[PDB]
């Protein structure tokens, strides 16, 4: 049994330029459990990135959530990128500040 | 606070 | 108000080299309370909500010692499910076990449960009335055998009536402040166009808790099906939740549309519109 992850990109407050704040990327619905995860800045990876512990829903899949301090600017271009067996390459979502 | 989990399947 | 407490177990196989992952995490309704994780340094139950920290060391002894033996359960069971599937010792494999129980607004029982699945499938459950097995399949039917054998169900059922009530009726109190406060949620709509035809509106919840809410969208008062978008419930990362709907609306109408949200913090519900 293989499920691919579901992702959404978004920050912990309304985001403003120039105002520091935290980028979350959450991931779920997927089985197994191992899954790699990075966020962007520029296309660069962010080294201090952390996440909560494994859990899961009901249908037994499971979701995770990674955060690290941020700064939105006019800018700069965030994303997350997500690597799992369900993936032939590694999916990239983009952070938009609308949703 | 947890039960205990001994049997296995 | 009503009220859940939790248990989550994971074991993953590491057929390369040395023993499973594994990782517990235990809840009350949706905050997290306690962690065990094998690859962390303190090889102990650790607290994670400041109403726990205040137990005492034969608690985090216990805690530590009953979370070490059901990680051992798990290393012995994904031996033998790998010998019930007649499957090689080279693949990673997974088990995954779910317990707790539900107390009313009187804080009085309801339910419990105990859950277990194999690579992500049922696999044996524990029914409602807590004293019968539901297997999946022939491999699950022999491991309930077994557990009618060892009375299993009997001291679950004792757990789950007792001091699984009992003790979550306590964290209830000793974490009052926060535990029995609701956080109703922050609304608001934005507005987006698409076109000189068309706009996206989108109603937001944000900082709520608990998890649990429901976003309608109504056009003209009736509810609307149609062309509208409804993500799923997500953690801010401090304790609360979001949630956001929108609606694809002929630019110009958007005052036919009303968002409408549901919550336990909530005495009615709040009704948005543009």
């Amino acid at each position: 049994i293989q499920r691919t992850p579901k992702i959404q990109v978004y920050s912990r407050h309304p985001a403003e330029n120039g105002k520091s704040n935290f980028l979350n990327c959450y991931v779920s619905g997927f089985h197994p459990s191992d899954i790699e995860v990075d966020l962007l800045k520029n296309g660069e990876r962010i080294e201090k990135v952390e996440h909560s512990d494994l859990s899961f829903s009901k249908d037994w899949s499971f979701y995770l959530l990674y955060y690290t301090e941020f700064t939105p600017t006019e800018k700069d271009e965030y994303a997350c990128r997500v690597n799992h067996v369900t993936l032939s390459q590694p999916k990239i979502v983009k952070w938009d500040r609308d949703m | 606070r947890q039960a205990s989990l001994s049997i296995s399947v | 108000g009503s009220h859940s407490m939790r248990y989550f177990f994971t074991s993953v196989s590491r057929p390369g080299r040395g023993e499973p992952r594994f990782i517990a995490v235990g809840y009350v309704d949706d905050t997290q309370f306690v962690r065990f994780d094998s690859d962390a340094a303190s090889q102990r139950m650790e607290p994670r909500a400041p109403w726990i920290e205040q137990e005492g060391p034969e608690y985090w002894d216990g805690e530590t010692r009953k979370v070490k033996a059901h990680s051992q359960t798990h290393r012995v069971d994904l031996g033998t499910l790998r010998g019930y599937y007649n499957q090689s010792e080279a693949g990673s494999h997974t088990v995954q076990r779910m317990y707790g129980c539900d107390v009313g607004s009187d804080w009085r029982f309801l339910r419990g449960y105990h859950q277990y699945a194999y690579d992500g499938k049922d696999y044996i459950a524990l029914k409602e009335d807590l004293r019968s097995w539901t297997a999946a399949d022939m491999a699950a039917q022999t491991t309930k055998h077994k557990w009618e054998a060892a009375h299993v169900a009997e001291q679950l059922r004792a757990y789950l009536e007792g001091t699984c009530v009992e003790w979550l009726r306590r964290y209830l109190e000793n974490g009052k402040e926060t535990l029995q406060r609701t956080d109703a949620p922050k609304t608001h709509m934005t507005h987006h166009a698409v076109s000189d035809h068309e706009a996206t509106l989108r109603c937001w919840a944000l900082s709520f808790y608990p998890a649990e809410i429901t976003l309608t969208w109504q056009r003209d008062g009736e509810d609307q099906t149609q062309d509208t978008e409804l993500v799923e419930t997500r953690p801010a990362g401090d304790g609360t939740f979001q949630k956001w709907a929108a609606v694809v609306v002929p630019s110009g109408q958007e005052q036919r549309y009303t968002c409408h949200v549901q919550h336990e913090g909530l005495p009615k519900p709040l009704t948005l519109r543009w």
